[PDB]
């Protein structure tokens, strides 16, 4: 068994030599070519490192590794790392069995990236759902950098818990996160009040909305 | 059998043209701890010219 | 088992060259541990090393001995030999052959060792082995008298080798005439008249002299 | 092709002659082609049959 | 050169701890590996000590030492000595140039051995031996622990004329001495006289054979 070992998370800032580390279970390492993928969220894995010291055409020179051979483990190194390096890396190598295993994944993380506000947006329902017979409030959260985001609800003058469903935060394309909330509701509740605020909780700072049905 | 040969970081070269290479010194002498030969064979190479 | 066995001429001349030859089993000397040594002792002094040899060529003398030891060796027979030209009187010693470890970081630990032989340089009477009888309770007792003899490296054996139980050796002393002595004894119980006769056997390494006598 | 290396099949090295046409060779004398016998056994330039 | 140098003999009761330290005359003794070995009486050296902190399989933990550069002494440490530890012991080194040196060599005896009284042994010349023309009587001198032992021999009335060998004592594998002695005379001799002894002298006892040839 040839089972390869990744830390959770690394951090590092920008513009220099950030090492990302894999350790092997047992085996050999010598045995069997170790390889590294790069996965994105919402995305298929994409081969950077083969043979152990060799890189395809259109990747960066960045990216780099060596293997230890005192350890029996595997590094992967970028020279001059950036903004858009950031993403999950995976040690894959082969067992003596013809066993292919892949590593547990390490989650890159961007240190040197500034703080953010989130871009709180709020729809209300419209027609063709008012026909349906139904509501449903869309609060969007989005570019916000931490990951701490909370959601909150208020009515026309006190707080109100109805079914309320959040999104879990994700990574976008840029590097950013994203959220979504929802409240359903009643027509007929809904047209008994005069307003509906969401409220979201940042690190510093908070944004309501208060959209009011009518007029 | 020379002196003094020089160091890997300037590593001499020397260059072999216009003479009988007669590979057979090296079989007379033989204090070799290792010898391999790529591509070419070791009971060939009399047999062969470069 | 590695073992290593002492071999060559017993008897050397004064002023001449020395020879010895020591044969190795259960090893490559080419890839075992490289290098090869030999070591001599004197009667009651300590080891002096004397020289190794690599399979290559390469090799180390004794600077207080560099003029006289000359050291070669077998690839093939797995034998390595030493010579030394210019013999004295003082010479005689006690010769082994050892190995050294190479394949670590250093040269170090002398592990294995010979057998051991005790060369002679000395000419002067020059004679060959005697053997003589000695004269024999609930025990009994006898033994064997070996006389005559020049060459020190002399080996004895009680019934072949077979059933050795109570067999007992002397140290050996040099006559006034040139002539060592040596003595060995066993002692064996009354009723053992039966079976395993009470034969001592001598053999004469220098000379390959062999004698079985009751 | 076990995984500890399956070394049940083997090819003859070098011969001194080329096989014929179905010819079967099993001989498992140590081949030499240097400039010195190997006495059956594998010297410093001497090569297994198989 | 890289001269070793070592003390003859030491000597100390059982049960105790022993100090034995090989100094180099010449060169640092550190820049080398430095070995000891034991040789029994009657056997060959064996290994004991090397890389001057290490010890084999098979000897006792009873052996351990280490080196010291700045006195250019080689410590060596016996805890729990016994009778079986009774051997020679030998320092070595390598010089600089390559040149392996041995020590002087160290006898080690143990002191606290009980006493022992020496057994005697005679032979007389048997006729295969007359029948040639000669004759010479065997003494056996053994099982006794103190060197002081001398010999003695007497025919009836007086010493015999005839010359008389003796042995040079020597320690045996079992922790005791060996010796003998030899006297060569004419059958004539041997016949023309009444007996003949092999006399051992100890402290404060001796013992005879009194080996009568007629009768």
């Amino acid at each position: 068994e040839f089972m390869l070992t990744q830390p959770h998370s690394v951090s590092e800032s920008p513009e220099m030599t950030v090492t990302i580390s894999c350790t092997g279970s047992s085996g050999s390492i010598a045995d069997n070519y170790v390889q590294w993928y790069q996965q994105r969220p919402g995305s298929a894995p994409t081969t950077v490192i083969y043979e152990n010291y060799q890189r395809p055409s259109g990747v960066p020179n960045r990216f780099s590794g060596s293997i230890d051979s005192s350890s029996n483990s595997a590094s992967l190194t970028i020279s001059g790392l950036k903004t858009e390096d950031e993403a999950d890396y995976y040690c894959q190598s082969y067992d003596n069995s013809n066993v292919a295993v892949f590593g547990g994944g390490t989650q890159l993380t961007v240190l040197g990236q500034p703080k953010a506000a989130p871009s709180v947006t709020l729809f209300p329902p419209s027609s063709e759902e008012l026909q349906a017979n139904k509501a449903t409030l869309v609060c969007l959260i989005s570019d916000f950098y931490p990951g701490a985001v909370t959601v909150a609800w208020k009515a026309d003058s006190s707080p109100v818990k109805a079914g309320v469903e959040t999104t879990t935060p994700s990574k976008q394309s840029n590097n950013k996160y994203a959220a979504s909330s929802y409240l359903s509701l009643t027509p007929e509740q809904w047209k008994s009040h005069r307003s509906y605020s969401c409220q979201v909780t940042h690190e510093g700072s908070t944004v309501e909305k208060t959209v009011a049905p009518t007029e | 059998n020379a002196t003094t040969f020089a160091s890997v970081y300037a590593w001499n070269r020397k260059r072999i043209s216009n003479c009988v290479a007669d590979y057979s010194v090296i079989y007379n002498f033989a204090p070799f701890f290792a010898f391999k030969c790529y591509g070419v064979s070791p009971t060939k190479l009399n047999d062969l010219c470069f | 088992q590695v073992q290593l066995q002492e071999s060559g001429p017993g008897l050397v001349s004064p002023s001449q060259t020395l020879s010895l030859t020591c044969t190795v089993s259960g090893g490559s000397i080419r890839n075992e541990v490289y290098y090869w040594s030999w070591i001599r002792q004197p009667p009651g002094k300590g080891l002096e090393w004397i020289g190794y040899i690599h399979y290559s060529g390469n090799t180390y003398y004794n600077p207080s001995l560099k003029s006289r030891v000359a050291i070669s060796v077998d690839t093939s027979k797995n034998q390595f030999s030493l010579k030394l030209n210019s013999v004295t009187a003082a010479d005689t010693a006690v010769y082994y052959c050892a190995r050294v470890s190479v394949g670590g970081r250093l040269v170090s630990t002398f592990d294995y060792w010979g057998q051991g032989t005790l060369v002679t340089v000395a000419s002067a009477s020059t004679k060959g082995p005697s053997v003589f009888p000695l004269a024999p309770g609930g025990t009994a007792a006898l033994g064997c008298l070996v006389k005559d003899y020049f060459p020190e490296p002399v080996t004895v054996s009680w019934n072949s080798g077979a059933l050795t139980s109570g067999v007992h050796t002397f140290p050996a002393v040099l006559q006034s005439s040139g002539l060592y002595s040596l003595s060995s004894v066993v002692t064996v119980p009354s009723s053992s008249l039966g079976t395993q006769t009470y034969i001592c056997n001598v053999n004469h390494k220098p000379s390959n002299t062999k004698v079985d006598k009751r | 092709s076990k995984p500890s290396g399956n070394y049940n099949y083997l090819y003859r090295l070098l011969r001194k002659s080329k096989l014929k046409p179905f010819e079967r060779d099993i001989s498992t004398e140590i081949y030499q082609a240097g400039n010195k016998p190997c006495n059956g056994v594998a010297g410093p330039n001497c090569y297994s049959p198989l």
